[PDB]
């Protein structure tokens, strides 16, 4: 074993993009070895669908995909198939047939500076309903009635609103760092394996 | 877009600025409270004006959106609560001069002080100086001279003030689409649109005046008792058939007979059980009290005080340097903080006040799902009957001896009972036809049913009539005795404290009954009865989202107020009661007074 799979970057990285702009990490050509992912942080929402955990070191893939991004705490059971809300719905969307994990931890010590910490926005409108597996980064004014907008106004709004961490907070609206890993497997061999 | 589509995003946007501008001006405010200095005045007062800079900005955007044309009732209760106007329909003249009498009368109330004769530097504020007085002197002068000076100095003050304070609230209130600013007040028990549990603002005075018949005869006979026991203590000055002079109730003005105690005991040698001595017998301290009141809640199923309420509270007197506002409060700054400020002692009034703060803490806990202009009460005498009801239980023996705090070899007999039932009466009986009264002589002032060269003619007649009180100093119409009492010159509703006394009592009852309490009512203990924690929870997690008579109704399983379950709370008083009146006169005659 010589090429471990750069999982010291994805789940260690300085700061994690907005949701709505979530950030994509494509691992591929290396040997995955999973074991380690618990000694990067204690993970508080660990949950892998379509793949039994214990056995993610005896399986193989074409390649992986790690959206990364950070939700508050209430947002946090929004990241599953089929379920709906503001992230899932007009932020980040899985498919219904996921396959995969996702991990969430606690980030209350990086994401929190005490006087808000405003550079993580959220999706607040859309015209309809976010694609599995897309990322709107569109920063046009929304339309609430029927006048034009072209601009900000009483029915014109931003789409983007941003969150306001700060450590005062409780559990359930305290940062929350969550990395999904999508497995995918199309036609080429799987250059992704365990051990 | 439908105007209702437009509303649902319109509110959309107003939830999620709100909450960070409120939690911005309730930190501001917590820090204050917390760390009294001169920068953190500034800092509330800044957070404070953004904040209602905002409200008054989103009302009038609020207010482009028809009602009529919004169907689903619970975005219409948000953009009702979000459009009421207030002094916002007056003129920008007109709400200057109602905002300057307001501060005025304000003022002169905290800063009125009275001098002692013969020298003029010797002066008493209310708190602590004249308060100190009408809660602990038995000198009928002394009593006297703080009663009448702090209305004769003070209250005349207000009542040129308190004259053009009832113009412009009245112009307010029909600017609004009110009868009056009385009519203004009853419309937080008003429901409309819900079949079966609708409730007109005047249906309110009905009920209480209907609900406040069948608490005469127990105030009666509480009076008649009361009047029994201080004629012994004053037999020169208290007629055996008149009303009650005012200056010898309690406190400034006989809003509570709870002073009365120590002269109206009815067996005055078995003592009171105070579990204080066995607090600090076993090194209780202010965190241990806490933790005791989040184990009785827990015990009835309800969850647990979040990590940030033990860390960001402040259950102890900062001390030394640093100063705060020691007075008992629950904060929900929203946003999963939640926090309780007290200077907490080891006593047992402490012990009993952590339970009712806390209990304000679990009703916020358990709304704080629900959108943001739907957090609070049912009404506005939810909150506090919420909070009522969790100090009964705690204090009971029952409750006590299974705490370890009350000796088990303590044995209860009806001696103690009658005590116990007794001081409970002088303060939440005593307190309903003063309330009932002071509040319905501000209704018909609203109403314009007392001219203003006959208010405190009127003022004292309803006194003698409906609380069997007498005024010991006759009062002309440049007197203003009701603005000096503080709800009243810093205008607060006050019907609030009636409502909430027969709300307590129904929850009690009923939650008793879910508990499988066998025995009186007053000695029940909800503890480890997930049952009737789960018949609370089912109302605490409403709001303000369905209406006051579908809230009750979860809890008691009636729509409206009732004034049984008080009765049966102090039943086995009433009966002791009438027995001791047996030789006494039952009643008053109004026109006795002690300066005829
Ligand atoms: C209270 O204010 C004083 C005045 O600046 C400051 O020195 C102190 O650190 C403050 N305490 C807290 C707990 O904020
Ligand atoms: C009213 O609107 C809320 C969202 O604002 C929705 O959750 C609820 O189901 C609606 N109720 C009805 C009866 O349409
Ligand atoms: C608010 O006041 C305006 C006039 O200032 C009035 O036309 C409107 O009906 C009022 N609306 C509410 C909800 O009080
Ligand atoms: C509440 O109690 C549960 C155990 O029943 C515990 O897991 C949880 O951490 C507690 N909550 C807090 C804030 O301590
Ligand atoms: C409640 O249960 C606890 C143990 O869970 C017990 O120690 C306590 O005495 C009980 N109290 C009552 C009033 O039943
Ligand atoms: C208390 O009960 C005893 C009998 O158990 C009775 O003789 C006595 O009169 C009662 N006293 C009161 C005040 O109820």
């Amino acid at each position: 074993v010589t090429n471990l799979c750069p999982f010291h970057e994805v789940f260690n990285a300085t700061r994690f993009a907005s949701v709505y702009a979530w950030n994509r990490t494509r691992i591929s050509n290396c040997v995955a070895d999973y074991s380690v992912l618990y000694n990067f942080a204690p993970f508080f929402a660990f949950k892998c669908y379509g793949v039994s955990p214990t056995k993610l070191n005896d399986l193989c893939f074409t390649n992986v995909y790690a959206d990364s991004f950070v939700i508050k705490g209430n947002e946090v059971s929004q990241i599953a198939p089929g379920q709906t809300g503001n992230i899932a719905d007009y932020n980040y969307k899985l498919p219904d047939d996921f396959t995969g994990c996702v991990i969430a931890w606690n980030s209350n010590k990086l994401d929190s500076k005490h006087s808000g910490n405003y550079d993580y926005w959220y999706r607040l409108f859309r015209k309809s309903k976010l694609k599995p597996f897309e990322r709107d980064i569109s920063t046009e004014i929304y339309q609430a009635g029927n006048k034009p907008c072209k601009g900000k106004g009483p029915n014109c709004y931003f789409p983007l609103q941003s969150y306001g961490f700060r450590p005062t907070y409780g559990v359930g609206h305290q940062p929350y760092r969550v990395v999904v890993l999508s497995f995918e497997l199309l036609h080429a061999p799987a250059t992704v394996c365990g051990p | 877009s439908t105007i209702e589509e437009q509303a649902k995003t319109f509110l959309d946007k107003f939830n999620h600025e709100a909450e960070d501008l409120f939690y911005q001006s309730s930190l501001a405010s917590w820090n204050y409270n917390t760390n009294i200095t001169e920068e953190n005045v500034q800092n509330m007062n800044n957070a404070g004006d953004k904040w209602s800079a905002f409200l008054k900005e989103q009302s009038t955007l609020a207010q482009m959106y028809p009602l009529q044309e919004i169907q689903n009732l619970t975005v219409k209760l948000q953009l009702q609560a979000l459009q009421q106007n207030g002094s916002s329909v007056l003129s920008e003249d007109k709400s200057k001069r109602l905002n300057t009498i307001l501060n005025t009368m304000s003022t002169i109330y905290s800063t009125g002080k009275v001098c002692n004769p013969d020298n003029p530097q010797e002066c008493l504020l209310l708190e602590p100086g004249l308060n100190e007085i009408m809660a602990n002197s038995l000198d009928y002068n002394e009593r006297l001279w703080a009663w009448e000076s702090w209305r004769s100095e003070v209250g005349k003050q207000l009542r040129p003030l308190y004259e053009e304070y009832v113009v412009l609230k009245n112009e307010m209130a029909r600017a609004n689409h009110y009868e009056d600013y009385g009519d203004y007040w009853r419309g937080d028990y008003e429901v409309n649109g819900v079949d079966g549990y609708d409730y007109s603002r005047g249906q309110l005075i009905e009920d209480v005046e209907h609900t406040f018949e069948e608490i005469k005869p127990l105030y009666e006979h509480l009076h008649a008792y009361v009047r029994a026991k201080l004629m012994n203590a004053y037999p020169s000055y208290i007629s055996p058939i008149g009303c009650l002079p005012a200056h010898l109730l309690g406190d400034m003005w006989g809003r509570f007979w709870t002073n009365l105690y120590s002269l109206t005991v009815p067996f005055g040698q078995k003592p009171n059980i105070d579990v204080t001595d066995a607090m600090v017998d076993q090194a209780w301290d202010a965190q241990r009290i806490f933790k005791e009141a989040e184990k009785f809640f827990v015990s009835v199923g309800l969850p647990n005080m979040t990590q940030g309420f033990w860390e960001n509270s402040m259950l102890t007197d900062p001390g030394n340097v640093q100063k705060a506002v020691c007075h008992p409060t629950a904060w929900d700054l929203g946003k999963g903080d939640f926090r309780i400020l007290m200077c907490t002692k080891v006593t047992m009034d402490d012990f009993l006040t952590a339970h009712h703060e806390m209990g304000h803490i679990q009703y916020d806990m358990a709304y704080a799902a629900q959108p943001f202009l739907l957090r609070n009460g049912a009404n506005e005498g939810f909150h506090e009957a919420v909070g009522e009801i969790m100090s009964l239980s705690a204090a009971t023996p029952k409750h006590l001896k299974s705490i370890g705090l009350l000796s088990p070899d303590f044995q209860e007999d009806n001696e103690t009972e009658i005590n116990f039932l007794l001081k409970q009466a002088l303060t939440i009986v005593g307190t309903l036809p003063f309330t009932y009264m002071l509040e319905k002589w501000r209704w018909m002032v609203f109403k314009g049913e007392i001219p203003k060269d006959q208010w405190m003619k009127k003022w004292w007649e309803m006194k003698r009539e409906i609380v069997g009180v007498v005024e010991p100093v006759p009062h002309d119409e440049t007197y203003c005795d009701p603005a000096s009492l503080f709800h009243v010159s810093n205008d607060y509703s006050f019907i609030r404290y009636y409502t909430r006394t027969l709300y307590q009592f129904q929850f009690q009852e009923a939650l008793c009954q879910a508990a499988k309490h066998e025995g009186p009512l007053h000695k029940c203990d909800i503890s480890n009865s997930t049952e009737a924690g789960q018949k609370l929870f089912n109302m605490l997690r409403l709001g303000k989202s369905e209406p006051w008579t579908l809230a009750l109704e979860n809890v008691v399983g009636a729509k409206n107020m009732n004034v049984r379950p008080l009765l049966n709370y102090f039943e086995p008083l009433f009966t002791w009661l009438k027995d001791q009146n047996k030789n006494s006169f039952v009643g008053w005659s109004t026109d006795w007074s002690p300066y005829a």
